[PDB]
């Protein structure tokens, strides 16, 4: 009877352990999204993905991170209550087929995504599943990070964590090659793949298997060697039989972009994770010298 | 490196908010410091049998101290509180945690599966889902970066002294995790190399040998009397070649402060 003040409106989508509806608070008027977890079918108690998602999101309050409003623990169920946003970035790109997305809107969305990710990293959190489906937009020009069910708290210096994380098309080369240690640089590689996709409106590296994904990255950026990336020929899944492709001209990778734009994308896609740019340093890049906040055309 | 200073500042803020109440045991009707020492020694044993990380053990001990700061508990239920806290810490921190049936089995069937899962829910309610707490272990791995040069023996001995402090609520509940890590690091370095608390960590932390002195005099006595303590599981563990046999080194007779 603890959900007495909410009225259901319509279903939004499906998920891992939970399913998601749009609802309305009958006393205040507030619109929300509700995620439900059944515990009846749970022979192991509260799931480890829900325990990480709630403990970490309570600590993260920022304008470009989606807000957790309440947790309700009645009966054989656990309900999570979130602020409501109107649409996802993957749906919005599909609807922009004919016009395309104007450059000042692209520049404002990237600047805002970099502010939210720097806040995560300064508070010792890795996200590990950045993709257009998990990024949400409203009618006043804002964009926000969502879905923290695959996230984790890290230490200084890191130790070995779960392998083969991140959806395949958005996954960094140090995870594909089996390296013992990974950190904050894996989330920057995913956002660079997303910047290219907003400009061309198709995925940059769409592979069907782990070896197919690696050979697509090599044909665009060149096969890496010891000069470009010290230590690379010693990694667990590196092989001496890999073909050897030449690196290509960046003006040909995303042809509509200007000189400042090409400079920033090449620093987000550096092979060596020690030399790859941080979210904090990227905020001062000259690409952002004339940034504003446009509203989008929705419906 | 890029975020090292931001992260050290944020953890110094959260250790004050996650701290237990210094005088709680005097207000518990039925349990004692000695019965708590017995529970913590048994948890060290469980972590060795299932091969769990040191960090998982430090987190479960923080959850127990916070719960008993606000809830009265009889001596026959203390073991059920500890089994539930070690289950939650494993789900938070480990790549492959043990199943619920394995936690039911190590209690020699003192408790049922249904009782263990209802206690998990009550601990989550009392701590309001606030589980990402700072530990002695998280401060030590940052301080290790200031060695010149690095020394495997100094690292393993500092972890061993920090672990012994988990066992005895009198006196270690009165000090913060960042302060106990400072005393363990200086004691290990001096024992092995003859060197002292370096100037580069005074600039990072703001702590000196004078501010560290009270915690240091307590930890020196603990180290000298360890072979006679009623609880012995931590000394057995640190005999292993994984930790370089550090528990067999002799303590210094005097410190000269
Ligand atoms: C993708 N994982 C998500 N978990 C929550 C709770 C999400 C959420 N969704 C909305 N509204 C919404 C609107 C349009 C489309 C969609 S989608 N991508 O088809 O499910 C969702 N609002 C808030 C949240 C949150 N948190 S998404």
């Amino acid at each position: 009877g603890s959900m007495e003040n909410f009225q259901k409106v319509e279903k939004i989508g499906e998920g891992t352990y939970g399913v998601v509806y749009k609802a309305r608070n009958k006393l205040t008027g507030e619109v929300v999204a509700l995620k439900k977890i059944r515990l009846d079918t749970e022979t192991e108690g509260v799931p480890s993905t829900a325990i990480r998602e709630i403990s970490l999101l309570k600590e993260l309050n920022h304008p470009n991170i989606v807000k957790l409003l309440d947790v309700i623990h009645t009966e054989n169920k656990l309900y999570l209550v979130f602020e409501f946003l109107h649409q996802d970035l993957k749906k919005f790109m599909d609807a922009s087929a004919l016009t395309g997305i104007p450059l000042p809107l692209i520049k404002s969305y990237l600047f805002q995504l970099l502010q939210g990710l720097a806040f995560c990293h300064s508070h010792r959190v890795l996200h590990r599943d950045l993709k257009p489906q998990n990024l949400l937009i409203n009618t006043e020009g804002a964009i926000k990070l969502a879905d923290f069910g695959l996230a984790r708290a890290f230490g200084v210096p890191v130790r070995t964590y779960t392998h083969e994380v991140v959806t395949l098309w958005y996954r960094a080369p140090e995870i594909l090659l089996g390296c013992k240690y990974y950190s904050t640089a894996v989330d920057i590689w995913s956002l660079g793949c997303i910047f290219a996709e907003m400009v061309t409106r198709r995925a940059l590296f769409p592979g069907d298997s782990e070896i197919d994904q690696l050979f697509r990255i090599f044909r665009t950026l060149g096969t890496p060697d010891e000069v470009v990336w010290p230590g690379v020929t010693s990694m667990p899944d590196y092989k001496p039989s890999f073909p050897k492709w030449a690196r290509q001209d960046f003006s040909k990778v995303v042809p509509p972009l200007d000189e400042d734009g090409r400079s920033l994308l090449s620093q987000m896609l550096h092979y060596d994770p020690n030399k790859r740019i941080s979210a904090k340093a990227a905020l001062a890049h000259p690409f952002f010298q004339d940034v504003t906040k446009p509203v989008p055309h929705l419906r | 490196p890029d975020y090292h200073e931001d992260i050290h500042t944020y953890l110094r803020e959260m250790e004050v908010k996650c701290k237990p109440k210094v005088g709680y045991m005097k207000k518990q009707p039925d349990i004692t410091n000695s019965m708590r020492a017995i529970l913590v020694d048994w948890l060290v044993e469980v972590g060795e049998e299932y091969k769990l990380q040191n960090e998982t053990l430090h987190l479960a001990v923080n959850y127990i101290d916070r719960f008993l700061s606000s809830m009265s508990v009889l001596r026959g239920k203390l073991q059920l509180v500890g089994t539930a806290a070690m289950l939650l810490a494993s789900k938070f921190e480990e790549i492959y945690p043990p199943e619920v049936a394995e936690f039911v089995y190590i209690t020699d069937d003192t408790y049922t599966k249904k009782q263990v899962l209802r206690m998990e829910h009550l601990v989550l309610k009392v701590l309001t889902f606030d589980l990402a707490a700072p530990t002695v272990n998280q401060f030590l791995t940052q301080y290790f970066l200031h060695q010149q040069p690095a020394n495997c023996k100094v690292e393993s001995l500092a972890m061993f002294l920090g672990e012994l402090s988990l066992i005895d609520a009198d006196p270690y509940l009165k000090y913060l995790p960042s302060v106990i890590a400072g005393a363990a690091f200086h004691l290990a370095l001096y024992t092995v190399t003859g060197q002292s608390w370096p100037e580069s960590l005074i600039r990072k932390t703001g702590y000196t040998l004078e501010s560290l002195k009270p915690c240091l005099m307590d930890l020196h006595q603990t180290y000298l009397k360890a072979p006679q303590h009623a609880q012995q599981s931590i000394r057995e563990k640190y005999k292993n070649s994984k930790y370089h046999g550090v528990s067999l080194l002799n303590p210094p007779e005097t410190l000269n402060l």
